[PDB]
RNA sequence: AGGACCGAACCGACUAAUGUUGAAAAAUUAGCGGAUGACUUGUGGCUGGGGGUGAAAGGCCAAUCAAACCGGGAGAUAGCU
RNA sequence: AGCGUCGAGUCGGCCUGCGCGGAAGAU
RNA sequence: CACAGGUGGUCAGGUAGAGAAUACCAAGGCGCUUGAGAGAACUCGGGUGAAGGAACUAGGCAAAAUGGUGCCGUAACUUC
RNA sequence: AAUUCCUUGUCGGGUAAGUUCCGACCUGCACGAAUGGCGUAAUGAUGGCCAGGCUGUCUCCACCCGAGACUCAGUGAAAUU
RNA sequence: GAUGUCGGCUCAUCACAUCCUGGGGCUGAAGUAGGUCCCAAGGGUAUGGCUGUUCGCCAUUUAAAGUGGUACGCGAGCUGGGUUUAGAACGUCGUGAGACAGUUCGGUCCCUAUCUGCCGUGGGCGCUGGAGAACUGAGGGGGGCUGCUCCUAGUACGAGAGGACCGGAGUGGACGCAUCACUGGUGUUCGGGUUGUCAUGCCAAUGGCACUGCCCGGUAGCUAAAUGCGGAAGAGAUAAGUGCUGAAAGCAUCUAAGCACGAAACUUGCCCCGAGAUGAGUUCUCCCUGACCCUUUAAGGGUCCUGAAGGAACGUUGAAGACGACGACGUUGAUAGGCCGGGUGUGUAAGCGCAGCGAUGCGUUGAGCUAACCGGUACUAAUGAACCGUGAGGCUUAACCU
């Protein structure tokens, strides 16, 4: 099944209105090295809640 | 899970005797046939258990008059009046669905002695 | 008249003296604590609101907490309102115990029943299926058609598709009162009753009886 | 459960040795026949020498199913196969004298006494 | 419908997800800590544990039935020998996660597993 | 079923 | 010995399902027939369009066949759209 | 008309204006 | 088309097997150029299924079922 | 009857019930003897009918295992208008 | 410059000229059973043999197996048996090529849904300070079927045969809603038997592959064939019909004034959705009680301070779920995994010893293993924070208090 008529921008911007991307709403610091992180997850050094879990 | 235990342990009879697959048992159930009410007997080899507390059951196959009947009893139902083992069996499987396609010498069950 | 909230326990059989057995439900129905009485003047109609069971401190939120504070009552999990009949009378504060079913012979129960998801047409609307040989091509638990070819030109309002099925509110009606066991606050009904072990029920005296 | 086109045995001697449903009387859409339940049946086989022939379309009623009944306790009571007592187009009373095998005490009715007096066993 | 079922299919049949499972396993008691996606991680848990349970008790049959289900000896040398004693005392919670992002080529998400006494 | 020139099947009322 | 039998390679294509803006302008999977013969196959050669070839279906003759393709007569003709 | 009695109208036919029934269908 | 297609010859290991069938391996080669999750309807490819057993359907379509070796034994008809 | 319109001709068999099938009758619209007639063992991915076994073909569907469908990241069409 | 046909399957929807059930008049209506007419559309309204068949005949059921419209409903829902391509044959027609309202065998059914429509599920804003709950009910949808037996009563009726009305119980068929307590199915995540082959050096024991290699059982979940429930009773107004009183018209008359009945039809009563019901409703509770400066000086703007109730986000997850959404938790913690104990299933593990030439058997031993189950346990993961959301909430008019 095709379409019968050309749909209109207005439509194609009302259709694509639900598509726009959310951002972070608040990053994490950490404790013992201070850098941003998301919440539950490592630090880029690999600390996370004050612990050096991993190496780098 | 505690209150369904309460409920179900209260109800249980305390004098099931032990039997397992492949002995021959007797068990004797409350006809209440009309206004009397009497025990019949049904003897066969036990072929299935199931052990599930209240709910357990056991089925005993019998050749009544040339034909084959299966009869699942519930253990602690109140028509049953008792279980008697009358022989013990050896074989090496909980349930003994291979039973009902054999009849004469192929239906026969070892005794286990010991 | 009114009714009591209780938690689905399970199901269970119960062993008479002559030998039948029959399958009940357990339900456990502890003291439902009233919250508020609502009149023909301030509010138009006249109904009790109930509570039952706990909730934690630190998740009932402050609006709720001053409701109950106001009640006089403990805080529950959920509150629930029953219509009174004429010349029944409740007091804020009083606690309704599972006693209340002591002379009722068949009760309705209310709940929520398992959800099934999105559901198809055969098992929604008990559908047929189409056959499974004989040329068929992709076409096997498909609805078939829904419709006419004009006159209406369109799909009537109310046509039996695909669509979530369960998780909505069913009620029973008519079910046998076994046992009312105050001492362990236990409701025990002939039958099965809508909704999966721990939802919550709502158990009312038949009105068809 | 016997709908149409199911395979019985007789448990009677009318002559018959086996029959085949043909209608499940009782009701419109009715689908299935247990123990006791009164079926239209027409002979497949027969003795050389019997009360009934070959073709015969009569009345029969089931007394032994591999479905088998249930009892108010919940227990079953199964059989290894489907037989049925050859009945009268219009009386529905037994044509044999004598009925082979146990039967249930589904079939403890008015109707049929003479089938539960004849009968080796009832369990 | 799912109700009260467990084990992830992972897009794999049972067999694909035994051996993988089964390679993950000798993996990660060799190196004490891997990196893999998310949902990995929480299916080895219920893997990798109950074999430090069983190694916790040492016997030929319990060697046997670790060989049987790693099919690696020095893994099952490894887990009686060292993994055992040092959980003798601990109870249940042998591994931990720690989630690490996204990958790369894919939008995976990823995290470490490793063990708790490392 | 005859096919006709653009892969289209003959269905034409007769 | 057999245009003998069962059955692989090999040669075909009887049924069903999928696909039918396909993985494929005719295929895939499961079955199916012949399989020492009137068999199958590699290389090279010959037959040319009112002609060839055809155990014959108007079948095939470069994905095109009740008269191939290319160029020309040619801007054929069209009381038709 | 009602059951001799009775005590003011009564019985129909014609031509006419407007009305009633006959009159049930499918989104 | 980095396309489930087509394309002649030569070599021919082990175990089981009559076998160049088939199943698992050796030498050798490869995991097929998007991945990660979840586990709705529906579609595709499969497994199992109580009681009945073709009642389905234009039609037993499709499925299901039989299946090897050795021995015993085998009908009408026949151009033997 | 691969031939018969009337025609589901009539009788018999098979089935509880058979416009199909098989065996007969001959009233052959409109068979017929090398555009051959009538039989015929074996053969046939040939047409029609029946029986045993078998089964999700069905009563009447149920559950499970995988590939899509669904969500996320990357690349990124088409018919039609 | 294309509107796909007959029949079959799936799914339906409307009309009443009503097939059954329901209510009545007449009857050449003794009863049972009938005939005809009127009202009534709530529900229900067969399976097979033959045939491509609609139809039809036949067999056996049922309370009944209704009549029609909907592109002779429905092929961007399926089929392709019939009728209509190309092949071939029979009868017949023609000299022939070929052709039969003639038979017979065989013969490609595409489309990823843009809009309306429908089935479900979300985001935004509004409802005039914000927030968390519980409701009311304008409206809408679902359901409404019926058999048989017994009592009344072998009574009424009837010469007999036969055989009731009204009323009251029980048990069924079909349909629908729930649920997994029982009986079963499934259960490629649990246990075991066994064939071929390869590997762990070898024996033993295991693992890979061969459809889960082939099987035998089987937990939880799902589920029917399993088991609980339902159709109502009652009320109001009526249809056909039946009446009371009563004149017009001294009589008569159900009607013109009045009054009483009267059906599965209508409105309620039963279940579900439901304040976007913009007519945006009601009740309970909780939170915010700073300062200054410009102005185009009013429902204005700006700066500093402040950030409440609550929400969102993140993580562990669910008998919730396509994704959203919904539900339970986040250390003051049983949310998930692991661990402990039990239960369930399977069936007497491995090692060792003994008997036997050996296959093998016996003892340790109902052993070992055991998924989703049950009761516990903080061992692991659920981090302190940060983000959004403000600072008492317009005008007019009435009524009270002041
Ligand atoms: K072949
Ligand atoms: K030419
Ligand atoms: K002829
Ligand atoms: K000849
Ligand atoms: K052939
Ligand atoms: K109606
Ligand atoms: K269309
Ligand atoms: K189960
Ligand atoms: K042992
Ligand atoms: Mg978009
Ligand atoms: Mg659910
Ligand atoms: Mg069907
Ligand atoms: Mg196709
Ligand atoms: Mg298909
Ligand atoms: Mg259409
Ligand atoms: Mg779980
Ligand atoms: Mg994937
Ligand atoms: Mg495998
Ligand atoms: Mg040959
Ligand atoms: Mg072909
Ligand atoms: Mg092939
Ligand atoms: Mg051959
Ligand atoms: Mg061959
Ligand atoms: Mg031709
Ligand atoms: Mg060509
Ligand atoms: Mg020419
Ligand atoms: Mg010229
Ligand atoms: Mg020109
Ligand atoms: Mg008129
Ligand atoms: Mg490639
Ligand atoms: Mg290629
Ligand atoms: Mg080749
Ligand atoms: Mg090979
Ligand atoms: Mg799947
Ligand atoms: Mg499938
Ligand atoms: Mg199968
Ligand atoms: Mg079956
Ligand atoms: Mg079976
Ligand atoms: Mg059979
Ligand atoms: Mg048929
Ligand atoms: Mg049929
Ligand atoms: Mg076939
Ligand atoms: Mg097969
Ligand atoms: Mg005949
Ligand atoms: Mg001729
Ligand atoms: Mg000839
Ligand atoms: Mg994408
Ligand atoms: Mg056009
Ligand atoms: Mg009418
Ligand atoms: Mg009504
Ligand atoms: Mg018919
Ligand atoms: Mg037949
Ligand atoms: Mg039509
Ligand atoms: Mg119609
Ligand atoms: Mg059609
Ligand atoms: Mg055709
Ligand atoms: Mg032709
Ligand atoms: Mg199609
Ligand atoms: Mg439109
Ligand atoms: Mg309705
Ligand atoms: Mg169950
Ligand atoms: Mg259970
Ligand atoms: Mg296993
Ligand atoms: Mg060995
Ligand atoms: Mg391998
Ligand atoms: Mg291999
Ligand atoms: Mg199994
Ligand atoms: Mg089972
Ligand atoms: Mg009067
Ligand atoms: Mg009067
Ligand atoms: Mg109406
Ligand atoms: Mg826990
Ligand atoms: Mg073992
Ligand atoms: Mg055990």
């Amino acid at each position: 099944a095709v379409q019968q008529n050309k749909p209109t921008r207005s439509k194609r911007g009302m259709r694509r209105s639900h598509d726009a991307l959310t951002a972070v709403t608040s990053l994490s610091v950490d404790k013992t090295s201070g850098e941003k992180h998301l919440r539950h997850h490592i630090t880029a050094d690999g600390y996370y809640r004050g612990r050096k879990v991993i190496a780098k | 899970s505690n209150i369904i235990k309460q409920l179900e342990q209260e109800q249980m009879k305390q004098d099931v005797p032990s039997f397992r697959p492949g002995d021959t048992v007797e068990v004797k159930v409350w006809v209440v046939e009309g206004s009397k009410k009497r025990l019949q007997a049904f003897e066969g080899v036990v072929i299935a258990i199931r052990n599930r507390g209240l709910h357990s059951a056991f089925t005993v196959r019998k050749i009544s008059n040339g034909e084959g009947v299966e009869r699942v009893f519930q253990t602690h139902s109140p028509v049953v009046d008792s279980i008697s083992v009358k022989r013990r069996g050896a074989v090496r499987k909980a349930k003994l669905y291979y039973l009902r396609e054999r009849t004469g010498k192929a239906a026969r069950i070892k005794e286990r002695l010991n | 008249m009114i009714g009591l909230v209780g938690k689905k326990v399970g199901m269970t059989r119960i062993f008479t003296e002559d030998g039948v057995s029959i399958p009940v439900t357990v339900i456990e129905v502890e003291a439902n604590r009233v919250t508020q009485v609502k009149d023909l003047a301030n509010d138009g109609y006249r109904a009790i609101q109930v509570t039952t069971g706990a909730k934690k401190a630190n998740r009932v939120t402050k609006p709720e907490a001053g409701h109950f504070a106001k009640a006089g009552v403990e805080a529950g999990r959920g509150l629930w309102e029953f219509r009174l009949a004429e010349g029944e009378e409740f007091t804020v504060g009083q606690s309704i115990s599972v006693e209340l079913f002591a002379d009722v012979k068949k009760v309705d129960v209310t709940g929520t029943s398992k959800g099934k998801g999105f559901a198809g047409t055969v098992k929604r609307w008990n559908f047929r299926t189409q056959d499974a040989t004989h040329g068929n091509s992709l076409s096997h638990r498909v609805p078939g058609s829904i419709g006419q070819n004009q006159t209406p030109g369109k799909v009537f309002k109310g046509k039996k598709m695909a669509g979530q099925m369960g998780n909505e509110r069913v009620t029973v009606q008519s079910l046998d009162v076994v046992r009312v066991d105050a001492e362990r606050n236990l409701l025990l009904v002939k039958g099965a009753v809508p909704g999966a072990t721990g939802s919550d029920l709502i158990v009312k005296p038949a009105v068809k009886a | 459960m016997i709908q149409e086109q199911t395979m019985l045995n007789v448990a009677d001697n009318s002559g018959a040795r086996r029959v085949m449903c043909i209608k499940v009387l009782g009701g419109s859409h009715r689908r299935y026949a247990g123990v006791g339940d009164i079926i239209k049946i027409t002979i497949k086989e027969a003795i050389p020498r019997g009360k009934v022939k070959k073709g015969d379309v009569l009345k029969a009623v089931v007394v032994r199913t591999k479905k088998g009944v249930r009892r108010p306790d919940g227990s079953v009571i199964r059989f290894d196969g489907n037989a049925c007592v050859l009945l009268n187009n219009n009386s529905e009373q037994p044509i044999g004298t004598r009925i082979f095998g146990p039967v249930t005490r589904e079939l403890r009715s008015e109707k049929f006494m003479k089938i539960i007096s004849l009968a080796p066993e009832v369990l | 419908m799912r109700h009260r079922k467990s084990g992830r299919q992972l897009n794999r049949n049972s067999s694909h997800r035994q051996a993988m499972f089964r390679n993950m396993a000798g993996s990660l008691v060799r190196h004490e800590i891997i990196k893999t996606t998310l949902p990995k991680a929480k299916e080895l848990r219920r893997v990798v544990e109950p074999l430090i349970t069983l190694a916790k008790t040492d016997s030929v049959a319990n060697r046997r039935l670790a060989f049987a289900r790693t099919r690696d000896n020095e893994i099952v040398a490894k887990l009686f020998n060292e993994l055992g004693p040092r959980f003798a005392s601990r109870a249940g919670g042998y591994t931990r996660i720690l989630k690490c992002g996204f990958r790369a080529g894919d939008n995976a998400p990823m995290a470490y597993i490793e063990l708790v006494d490392r | 079923m005859k096919i006709l020139h653009s892969a289209i099947y003959a269905t034409g009322i007769d």
